[PDB]
């Protein structure tokens, strides 16, 4: 259908839509900082030496107490108040402009100057009732999830991005003075509303895309919606980021306050809910792996779903390391008595099987390094669990029991690390039978494969996975030297931390014959 | 080190030392990492088969 | 002389919304889109864009108010500066008005 | 206490009927008779019951079975929603549902009996909680009420109390 011949009003409407699409790629911006700056600087105009009180509040503080009064009004349902979200985004951008701004790009002096810029931006906002107003906004909503609570969580992340221990002190002081219930109930209710990946929903995700066309090409409503296997991907990450930022710096009060509350009449454990969410995520990943076990190839949508799933898992693990950071004997005993072992056995199982199955495809190496990075954060968390460990102990005994229960995956990963490390030495060996020195090297990869298969000593099988990793068009380069032995910086980094873990578990919990086999392997 | 290379190829290497099977022990120890033929040739041992 | 497949599929096989979009798309971009169309159309489009932008609160740089938006903004700032206001409806009204004059194109 | 695979476990039912607590166990002869009957051991002190006909063994437990598609080409704790495999102790046969059955409520009436080789879909049964105290993904303990559903019959494994002495059927 040609553009000519069409009535005019439909063309004008399409022009309005296209010009709206082209309208705002980037906005004026800074306008938020300009507004905050103009309201902040002249609090007080011509005083004429008239001070009825100690200090009359500037209009920024007036708006802060207006929002606090609006949140403190007792109701049954929370209204929209889109202007509140607009001001929240304005102040969040004003506070986080320096955070978004942040070889060697900057020097020490400029880095310190930008740190002072961020500190001044945070002090412009938090020397008011901002923390009280965001706590009141969180406590206002019981379990309802929306854009307003997401904006509030983003603002809370923006305030304590660099830790902001003074804001933490004010937070604890107000929580202990008010001693009210509802904040932890709202946090738990928002935690239960989080969803995971679904297999029946994934088969429904198989169906619709297969329709040849909907409306014009893909249906416009479906194409923009893209629908999802994770209804709210950002909200869970923002919630765990805010919880991490509350405990970012070593402040024991919060590591114990989250476990139990003395002033409040009801105790809600965030750590147990986090363990249950991690169990649900582990079950979802195991189900997705079992469904994808039959197929030998993974689509790009599956790659994206895995990337977001392990991003969420990495965020949860970073929150866990932040809690177990500190000496914190109570949370260490709680994780000793929790159901974390059933989660981590399945995690080790899916790590071993996904690394074994995922290694053959060369184009999926990015997902493999993401999985390896997640394993890193896991072994960092495991190392952080061993802080303050007795020689005999009971945490070390539970770790030994975990290794015994997950023996097969541990032996598999140790055997793999043995085989790829052993291969780097054999290639440096005479290897007279390959007989080639070349930029390609190119032991004809197909020709090399009969030659590679012959090893006088050690392993015949390992070379074949390597051949697949090498790019081989016309067998132009086995290039065993080029793309130097695959992912060395990535896998070598996940080897030192499983080594020091074995050294820690070997020096402690002595006289255990079951760990001797693991040490020998 | 340079002067000891002449006695390695001689068949009469063990004369005063009690162990007469040092060449076989070295061949069995380094037969897998290094080539059996090269280590055998370097220590004399003609017609190893 | 050639197939001219791309021109044909862009002109007659494309949906008309996609036709007008790709007709206009990336004309704001300086170097991209291979510079389609005559230059008077592009110049008029950029002229209207900079026109409306100057009509809004965009500075386009490259004390007296003298217009409505700065007058209203300074009125709100001075009204908040002089005294601690107590009626919440007035506070909501002035904050909404200040947001409207500050936002502009939004 | 949680139950694990490779361990011999029997299945029973405790039903108040005829104003009396009747404990019933599923017992299958194996050789000679493939169908299963029910044995009441309420008067265990008075009349001794038969034990070898009743016992069963747990072979495996898999939540998601891709094994069947591949075929078409240690001790692990049981959990809710996991399919299990039952093997007879005496006849070394596997319990399953059968297509042809005696017809009372004829549409919803499939019998249960042994088969020699576990190369079919009817062998596996999935466990679900009876009460809200235990949810899915929770470990199964001794003395907890469970409901077993065959993956092929899609039936609740019902006891028949409709004017009969005692019948067991996929209903
Ligand atoms: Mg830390």
């Amino acid at each position: 259908t040609p553009l000519y011949n069409l009535p005019t009003h439909r063309a004008c409407n399409m022009f309005l839509e296209s010009y709206k699409a082209a309208w705002i790629l980037t906005e004026d911006h800074s306008f938020e900082d300009r507004m905050i700056d103009d309201l902040s600087k002249a609090g007080e105009q011509e005083e004429e030496e008239e001070e009825v009180e100690e200090k009359k509040p500037d209009p920024l503080h007036q708006l802060v107490l207006h929002f606090s009064r609006t949140a403190l009004t007792e109701k049954s349902k929370l209204d929209e108040d889109y202007l509140y979200m607009a001001y929240a985004d304005i102040m969040a951008k004003s506070c986080h402009l320096e955070e978004g701004g942040e070889e060697v790009e900057v020097s020490f002096e400029e880095k310190e100057m930008e740190k002072q810029r961020l500190l001044y931006q945070q002090s412009r906002l938090h020397t008011r009732g901002a923390a009280e107003m965001v706590l009141q906004m969180i406590s206002a909503c019981k379990g309802e999830t929306g854009a307003m609570v997401s904006s509030t969580l983003k603002l809370g992340i923006s305030i304590l991005n660099g830790g902001n221990a003074e804001v933490q002190q004010k937070m604890l002081d107000y929580l202990k003075d008010k001693k009210e219930v509802g904040f932890f109930q709202s946090i738990q209710a928002l935690m239960q509303t989080c969803s995971v990946l679904d297999l029946n929903a994934f088969e429904r995700q198989n169906k619709a895309e297969g329709l040849g066309m909907v409306n014009e090409d893909g249906t416009v409503i479906n194409r923009q919606n893209g629908e999802k296997v994770m209804a709210d991907d950002e909200f869970t990450q923002d919630l765990f980021r805010f919880l991490q930022l509350l405990c970012e710096g070593h402040n024991n009060d919060f590591q114990n306050y989250l476990r139990t509350q003395t002033g409040n009449t009801t105790t809600i454990n965030i750590i147990i809910c986090t363990v249950d969410y991690l169990l649900r995520l582990q079950e979802s990943i195991s189900d997705f792996y079992w469904y994808y076990s039959g197929k030998d190839v993974i689509e790009e949508q599956g790659k994206r779903n895995f990337s977001k799933a392990m991003s969420v898992a990495k965020q949860v693990f970073n929150s866990l390391t932040e809690y177990i950071q500190g000496p914190c004997t109570g949370n260490q005993q709680s994780l000793a008595h929790s159901r974390l072992w059933d989660a981590v056995v399945g995690f080790l199982h899916v790590f071993a099987h996904m690394m074994m199955k995922l290694a053959q495809d060369s184009s999926q190496i990015e997902l493999l390094k993401e999985l390896l990075d997640l394993q890193k954060d896991m072994v960092v968390m495991l190392l952080s669990l061993l802080e303050g460990n007795v020689v005999n102990g009971m945490i070390a005994r539970q770790m030994v029991d975990m290794l015994v229960e997950s023996s097969s995956n541990v032996e598999m990963i140790l055997k793999f690390f043995d085989m790829f490390l052993k291969l780097k030495d054999i290639v440096g060996s005479e290897a007279f039978q390959d007989y080639v020195t070349d930029p390609r090297g190119l032991i004809s990869k197909k020709d090399f494969q009969k030659a590679m298969d012959s090893q006088k000593q050690f392993t015949g099988p390992e070379i074949q996975f390597l051949l697949s990793c090498s790019e081989a068009d016309e067998n132009e380069m086995i290039n065993f030297e080029e793309f130097a032995n695959r992912f060395q910086e990535p896998a070598r980094d996940i080897g030192f931390n499983v080594a020091v873990l074995l050294t820690n578990l070997s020096e402690h919990v002595p006289h255990d014959p079951r760990l001797r086999n693991f040490l020998e392997l | 080190g340079q002067w000891d290379r002449l006695v390695l190829n001689t068949p009469s290497f063990p004369s005063n030392y009690w162990d007469k099977f040092v060449k076989r022990k070295v061949l069995d120890k380094h037969g897998d990492i290094f080539g059996r033929e090269r280590i055998a040739e370097l220590l004399g041992m003609d017609l190893a088969s | 002389s050639a197939a001219e497949t791309a021109r044909r599929t862009r002109e007659f096989r494309s949906p008309p919304q996609e036709q007008i979009n790709m007709l206009l798309h990336f004309k704001d971009e300086a170097d991209e889109e291979d510079c389609p169309l005559p230059e008077d159309i592009r110049q008029d489009l950029q002229d209207f864009h900079q026109d409306l932008l100057a009509h809004c609160g965009i500075q386009l740089e490259g004390k007296k108010p003298q217009s409505l938006q700065e007058l209203v903004s300074h009125m709100v700032v001075r009204w908040a500066q002089e005294d601690y206001v107590q009626s919440p409806e007035l506070v909501r009204a002035m904050f909404s008005l200040l947001h409207r004059q500050y936002d502009g194109l939004g | 206490q949680f139950l694990r695979t490779d361990d011999e476990v029997v299945l029973q039912c405790s039903a108040t009927v005829l104003k009396e607590q009747l404990k019933l166990c599923l017992a299958a002869e194996g050789f000679g008779n493939r169908l299963c009957f029910l044995e009441p051991t309420s008067n265990a002190q008075n009349v001794p019951p038969d034990l070898a006909i009743c016992c069963f063994t747990l072979e495996q437990s898999l939540s998601v079975r891709a094994l069947q598609e591949m075929l078409a080409n240690g001790h692990r704790t049981l959990l809710y929603g996991h399919a299990i495999l039952l093997r007879h102790a005496h006849s070394r046969m596997y319990l399953s549902c059968l297509t042809t059955s005696r017809s009372m409520t004829d549409k919803l009436a499939f019998d249960v009996g042994l088969q020699e080789d576990a190369t079919g879909e009817a062998c596996w049964w999935t466990m679900h909680p009876a009460s809200k105290q235990r949810s899915e993904g929770e470990k199964v303990r001794v003395g907890d009420d469970l409901i077993l559903v065959s993956v092929s019959s899609e039936r609740y494994l019902h006891l028949s109390t409709a004017s009969g002495e005692l019948q067991v059927d996929a209903s």
